[PDB]
RNA sequence: AAGGGAAGCGCUUGUGACCAGACUUGCGCCCGGCGGAUCAUCCGGUGUUCUCACCGGUGCACUCCGCCGGGCUCAGGCCAG
RNA sequence: CCCACCCAUACCCCGCCCUCAGGGUAGAAACGAUGCCCUGAGGAGUAGGCGGCCGUGGAGGUCAGUGACGAAGCCUAGGGCGUGAGCCCGGGUCGAACGGCCUCUAGUGCAGAUCUUGGUGGUAGUAGCAAAU
RNA sequence: AACGCGACGAUAACCCGCACGUAGACGUAUAAGAAUAGGCUCCGGCCUCGUAUCCUAGCAGGCGAUUCCUCCGCCGG
């Protein structure tokens, strides 16, 4: 490049590792139940819609139902569930458009003077928005159809007195 | 199985002294508060004249000095029995060991807010699950009487008391089972034979 | 009113730490997890996240809770209990003391 | 610099405006300090909030002090606040000022005053108007205040 | 950082020095621990009866078991003894500052002793030595807490 | 990017220091390390539960030998002539200015370790900001 | 701060108190203007290893540097998943 | 008699330190050939032998070395370096000299010696008012 | 018991100032007695097994309805 070695740092030798696609388990399909454990939604019930790479998936709520919106999730983090919900009525195409990674990826007066002072709260976009409203109204069209699915994915996981894991089959 | 509690009482009838003060001591160093109750029902195995001659043999146990500092102090009492057992399985010297005999406390008897409690059993020190029906037997109660302990009949008419007012708590328990089977029929005369076909098959 | 509870975390004991009858190393310890007592639930329960929660009397980030992290790793004996490893080792009076074990990562 | 909270017997000051007592400021660099600190503070104290706020200037060494009124009368074994040359002032003869110090100490003494905001700032031929000098400080009577 | 307390203001404050006393050391702490922390005329009360034999002082470090009598039982302890050259270099010094605090201008009614230090002094080498001591003592007006003003809300 | 070069981990066999046996029951003893000579004595017989001893095992690593926790060697500079040494191998070596140094020497070596992009451990020995 | 018939020391945390302060955090490219220069087959002077330097004087057609105001990119220290 | 389990500085895998052994290194090296690189082995230790390195007083040479805007010394619930003896810096005090390296030199490194001198404790405000004072 | 306990009598509330907010809770829910070569019962029947029962849904758990008189809690008799 633009300068010479200014010192003796040591290129590094060739790194033989390669990147290869990830292989969720079999209990991760486009449609099931999650409980996600972790994060500021802890104990809640989330449906799965798009295994993404190197472990992330895109869940949500839906948002009408229990208050989860369009999110990422570590699936070591998060546990599956049996049920699985049907997924007809989903636009694909959406569902690609929302798992692109820029979507949850991205000195003056008023910096100066706003300098020390806890930001404020910004409102959603109307995408994002708009978006859960393009794969909410298809999702919980779905839910109707299904007994009592609604109730279980607004209520919140929690463990009870005698309940062991170890045991007990999600 | 392995569960826990904030409290567990412990029922001392039928069981042997140094097991069940074991299974006590292994419970308070793992943090699980204990308390036993019915020490003067706690029973010993072998013989009544073997438990005797030992608990003698301790008392003969004295310091040549004043019996004041530094003496074997002997408690008469058979909660004290029980402690002394446990005392002794315990690292009594220790901070740990003095956090486990505060977690633990022995009574004598029942007292009113545990007598309105539950209390478990131990399988492992139970006397008829543990002894062979041959051998013989003795009572801590028993053995504290004839050494010196001097309120085995003030426990007994606070037993007989209890035991009176127990039987009355069963007859009202009895009445309370007779209403609620008769209220699980009569509402399951008109129970939404969709929801109990589901609960039959769910298992509940 | 939910009026139910918020666990997410199966119950446990710090009890010791790993051991012989005169020599002790306090960098690995001994938990007795609640319901679990045979090495296919310790298996179970192995490769996991373990939390250490206590108080301070003093406010750090507004809070007077401290947490010290570790993991389940591998079992100890027959009986389920079994072996932690931590950032730091626990105190050494938490002997006997509530441990929470977390859910994550799961394999289910 | 000490802190109300290390002060023993202190207190916190109140939201009203205190009176500030400018003391001993003589030469006309004293004069212009004390015009700063007055422009510092407001003009018209709210005399209800009873706090005073004293910048006492001997030696060079201007001392900072806040602290907040009682007017009371003279205990039996208390003096009466005699005059410096005319002793025992006329009118207050029973009457004392209780103080309870509500503020930090610190202590302040002037080393540079400057035409515009700094040395980088200040651009004429006349760019500093006052550097305090060890050469001016030799000698102990020598008081530029 | 921190900073450590402040000192009490000097013009609320009056201090006094004695050094190179011919009293005993041990005795000399012991009735300075006794008067430490007192108001100034019930120390000097005090001092000038243990010097008339009324009150005793008690022994706590320093004690030699001289005296058991009923006069410790104020202080608690079963040991309590009489230094009347201690009492009186006190009472000198404790007077030596009453005047100094005149002098300054204090309130003669509310000075309380906040501190009495005594440390030794040079050996007087004269096998027989002497234990010379020093005393200083620094002496405040009481505290004073004011009123507030209802603060004005806008 | 202005740091010292990509280094292995600093890892530190033992932080403690040997503390000299008895040292702490007598007081005339100074806590640097004596090695005792006694036949029996517990310390050099290496019993359990006695202070170790030093040794070429718990010699340390020499590609992270000398190196301070930012990564840098420490250097003792006087002056800018020292400065100008440490010219060509700043990612290498921090300045430490000496403490028989003057303010305006020490302000000369801040100023040209500065420009030169030499991070210097005391800048703040005898000196203070102006605006 | 601690102290129920010794203290003191070792390994390992925890609590409190005080003290310190992490990578020293930038290069590159592209535009428009400005000024300097191995730029000019420019002029003059000086010292020299006699072929290399350093000054004084003109300019900005080309070339190279900067400074300013834009624009884009990249790289980074430690710790976790 | 059978199964599982617990842990030594014991055995296995890996990292690091040093010593040893072997190999490579010039129309010279991308690191003082007394230098650099690679590989394998080993590691207790009394009497004793060998090497290296830390430190003190003074002398020659050198660092166009430090310094009255602060040398040396000392104190310090601070930041580092070295396995270690030790070295450097920060904060306070302080006031006139001092240090790094290459050598040269020696009255050169302390816990003991019922060690020397000096100073200071418990005994103890005790024993006793005894010579001295 | 001078670091075991009980009953009783008599007290210390105001003014000004100033200082700070767990040897281990997270559903920390569950009372017959008695025997174990017997016991329980509803008098039909039932008992290896607490592997049970209770409780368990809602922003760390909102608003308004729909609709229920079921539980919970506070104070009085």
């Amino acid at each position: 490049q633009k300068w010479y070695p200014a010192e003796d740092e040591a290129q590094p030798k060739k790194v033989r590792k390669a990147v290869r696609p990830w292989t969720p388990r079999k209990s991760l399909q486009p449609g099931t139940v999650l409980i996600l454990l972790a994060g500021r939604f802890r104990g809640k019930r989330v449906v799965l819609l798009k295994c993404l790479d190197q472990g992330v998936l895109l869940v949500t709520g839906p948002f009408k139902i229990n208050g989860v919106p369009l999110r990422r999730v570590n699936a070591r983090y998060v546990i599956a569930t049996s049920v699985k919900v049907d997924l007809t009525g989903v636009d694909q195409a959406k569902i690609d458009e929302v798992a692109q990674p820029k979507y949850f990826t991205a000195a003056s007066e008023e910096a100066f003077f706003k300098q020390g002072e806890k930001p404020q709260k910004k409102p959603v976009s109307s995408t994002r928005a708009a978006d859960q409203k393009a794969i909410d109204k298809a999702l919980i069209a779905n839910i109707k159809k299904v007994d009592m699915l609604a109730s279980y994915l607004a209520s919140s996981f929690s463990l009870r007195k005698g309940d062991k894991p170890h045991l007990m089959k999600f | 199985m392995s569960s826990f509690e904030s409290v567990v009482v412990i029922d001392g009838k039928g069981h042997l002294l140094g097991r069940l003060a074991s299974i006590v001591a292994k419970q308070l160093l793992s943090g699980q508060k204990i308390v036993v109750v019915r020490c003067e029902a706690l029973n010993i195995s072998g013989e009544f004249f073997r438990a005797k001659l030992k608990y003698h043999a301790y008392l003969r146990k004295m310091t040549r000095y004043n019996p004041t500092r530094g003496g074997p102090f002997h408690f008469r009492a058979p909660s004290r029995i029980f402690y002394k057992a446990v005392r002794g399985m315990i690292p009594h010297k220790t901070a740990r060991g003095a956090a486990a005999l505060e977690r633990l406390k022995v009574f004598e008897g029942v007292p009113p807010p545990y007598d309105k409690k539950k209390k478990m059993v131990v399988p492992q020190a139970l006397r008829v699950l543990r002894l062979q029906p041959g051998r013989k037997y003795c009572t801590v109660g028993r053995l504290s009487h004839e050494v010196g302990w001097k309120y085995q009949d003030v426990v007994a008419r606070l037993e007989e008391r209890r035991k009176a007012k127990g039987a009355a708590y069963y007859e009202r328990k009895k009445l309370a089972a007779r209403q609620l089977s008769e209220a699980k029929k009569a509402a399951a005369a008109k129970v939404d034979p969709k929801v109990s076909e589901a609960l039959a098959a769910y298992g509940y | 009113p939910s009026e139910a509870g918020h666990r997410l975390y199966v119950k446990g004991r710090h009890l010791s730490y790993q051991r012989g009858r005169r020599n002790t190393h306090p960098k690995t310890s001994l938990i007795k997890i609640e319901g679990v007592d045979d090495t296919a639930a310790a298996n179970f329960y192995l490769g996991k996240r373990v939390a250490y929660v206590y108080r301070a009397q003093k406010e750090v980030r507004g809070t007077k809770i401290r947490v010290i992290w570790g993991k389940i790793t591998r079992p100890h004996g027959n009986s389920g209990v079994v072996r932690a490893k931590f950032t730091h080792p626990l105190p050494a009076r938490s002997f006997g003391a509530s441990v929470r074990i977390m859910l994550y990562p799961s394999s289910i | 610099y000490a802190p109300g909270k290390a002060i023993p017997g202190h207190g916190r000051a109140t939201n009203h405006y205190p009176e500030l007592l400018l003391n001993n400021f003589k030469t006309p660099l004293g004069l212009l300090a004390a015009k700063s600190m007055h422009i510092l503070f407001p003009s018209k104290p709210e005399l209800a909030g009873r706090q005073v706020v004293t910048l006492h200037n001997q030696r060079d060494y201007i001392f900072f002090r806040r602290h907040r009124y009682v007017f009371r009368e003279a205990r039996p074994t208390e003096k009466n606040v005699v005059g410096a040359d005319g002793k025992e002032m006329e009118g207050v003869k029973g009457i004392r000022a209780g103080l309870q110090e509500i503020g930090p100490r610190m202590t302040l003494k002037l080393r540079r005053v400057d035409k515009g905001v700094g040395r980088a700032g200040s651009e004429g031929p006349d760019a500093v108007k006052w550097e305090w000098k060890a050469k001016m400080e030799k000698k102990r009577t020598r008081f530029n205040l | 950082v921190r900073y450590a307390a402040t000192e009490i203001a000097p013009t609320k404050s009056a201090r006094a020095r004695g050094s190179y006393l011919r009293v005993s050391f041990k005795n000399t702490r012991e009735t300075a621990q006794a008067i430490n922390g007192w108001k100034l005329q019930r120390a000097l009360t005090f001092l000038q009866n243990v010097i008339d034999k009324k009150e005793a002082v008690p022994m706590r470090r320093y004690a030699g078991s001289t005296g058991r009598t009923a006069q410790g039982k104020q202080w608690g302890v079963s040991r309590a003894r009489w230094p009347v050259k201690s009492a009186q270099f006190l009472i000198g010094l404790l007077k030596n500052a009453e005047a100094n605090a005149d002098a300054k201008g204090l309130d003669t009614g509310n000075l309380i002793i906040k501190h009495i230090q005594v440390n030794q002094a040079p050996k007087q080498r004269r096998p027989y030595m002497s234990n010379p001591c020093h005393i200083e003592l620094i002496l405040t007006e009481a505290e004073e807490t004011v009123q507030k003003s209802e603060a004005v809300v806008r | 990017m202005v740091a010292a070069k990509k280094h292995v981990p600093i890892v530190k066999k033992r932080t403690k220091r040997f503390m000299r046996h008895q040292s702490d029951r007598f007081k005339c003893l100074d806590s640097a390390w004596r090695k005792p000579k006694g036949i029996d004595n517990r310390v050099r017989r290496r019993f359990k539960g006695n202070l170790a001893m030093p040794s070429i095992g718990y010699g340390s690593n020499k590609k992270t030998k000398h190196m301070m926790p930012s990564g840098h060697k420490a250097f003792l500079v006087h002056n800018v002539k020292d400065v100008e040494l440490l010219l060509m191998h700043n990612r290498t070596y921090a300045a430490e200015i000496a403490h028989n140094v003057s303010s305006r020497k020490r302000i000369d070596i801040i100023t040209r370790a500065k420009q030169l992009g030499v991070k210097v451990t005391n800048a703040k020995a005898k000196v203070t900001t102006e605006v």
